[PDB]
């Protein structure tokens, strides 16, 4: 990567990690809240995301 | 309705069939498209309106 | 330390037990179970194909992908007459018959 | 009005009846993620 | 006397304009809702909107 999108401090893209969250959480458009517990669950996305 | 027949050693299985008037309408308005209605009276799986 | 050798960073991410999700929506949110796509008629009313591109990290023994495409799946049950039962099966963006 | 609905069914909290509301019925649960 | 035909519903949701509808549930009330036969020889109650 050179110009940069790597996202958060791991080797996925920006444009991965919008799409994730919007599909998961719908959180990219209105910033990069952590989701509620409620909202969280087993199969989900940060509930595993380890960087 | 009862059926009795001869009995055999081996097991089997009846094959009455009731002969229910099974018919389909086709219908093709226009240009690839075909859609088709099924009626089968004494024994149907229909639908509601 | 001082004495310290250099250095080569490389980072990674391990995401487990997740379907990764590419959700068929003009703004990719979830704003309700018959999305945003999928309704209006250029997909609702004409053909088309897929083409989908899998590029991903090599693995020495045989694997396989596990593509599962998003589609609406009902039943309808419908009981008329103490023990007769009739159930009507639609799966929409991929048919199943009746 | 209790002769109008199933008012006597449902558990009461004194004199009125604790129904449901009316958009209440129905569900859906549905996501591949 | 025969019960005078219903008419049917067809609504409107998103892009979709035609899609069957029918008549919405309301809880009765005297009021607004009567009691009528469908066909005056045999009693069949239902609710009309009056």
């Amino acid at each position: 990567d050179g110009e940069g999108y790597n996202v958060a401090q791991s080797n996925m893209t920006k444009d991965w990690f919008l799409v994730q969250m919007l599909a998961n959480y719908n959180i990219g458009y209105q910033g990069y809240h952590l989701p509620p517990d409620y909202k969280d669950r087993t199969f989900s996305f940060l509930h595993n995301f380890i960087p | 309705m009862t059926f009795e027949m001869d009995p055999i050693n081996e097991p089997t299985l009846l094959y009455v069939l009731f002969e229910v008037f099974d018919v389909a309408r086709v219908h093709q308005p226009h240009r690839g498209v075909i859609e088709v209605v099924y009626l089968r009276t004494p024994f149907s799986a229909g639908n509601a309106t | 330390d001082p004495r310290h050798a250099l250095r080569d960073p490389e980072r990674k991410f391990l995401c487990d037990r997740t379907l990764w999700r590419i959700p068929f929506s003009s703004n990719f949110m979830s704003m309700g179970s018959l999305t945003d796509l999928g309704q209006n008629l250029l997909y609702a009313n004409a053909a088309h194909a897929l083409d989908m591109t899998f590029e991903m990290d090599p693995i020495n023994e045989p694997t396989l992908l596990y593509v599962l495409f998003e589609v609406f799946d009902v039943a309808r049950v419908h009981q008329p007459h103490r023990g007769v039962i009739e159930v009507v099966y639609l799966r929409t963006p991929f048919s199943a018959g009746n | 009005m209790d002769e109008y609905n199933y008012a006597a069914l449902a558990p009461r909290q004194g004199s009125r009846p604790m129904l449901s509301q009316w958009s209440g019925i129905g569900t859906h649960e549905m996501h591949g993620g | 006397e025969v019960m005078a035909p219903q008419p049917t519903l067809v609504a409107e949701q998103g892009a979709m304009k035609a899609v069957p509808v029918i008549k919405p549930a309301q809880p009765f009330t005297p009021a607004v809702h009567e009691t009528q036969r469908i066909v005056t020889n045999l009693p069949i109650t239902t609710a009309v909107t009056r």
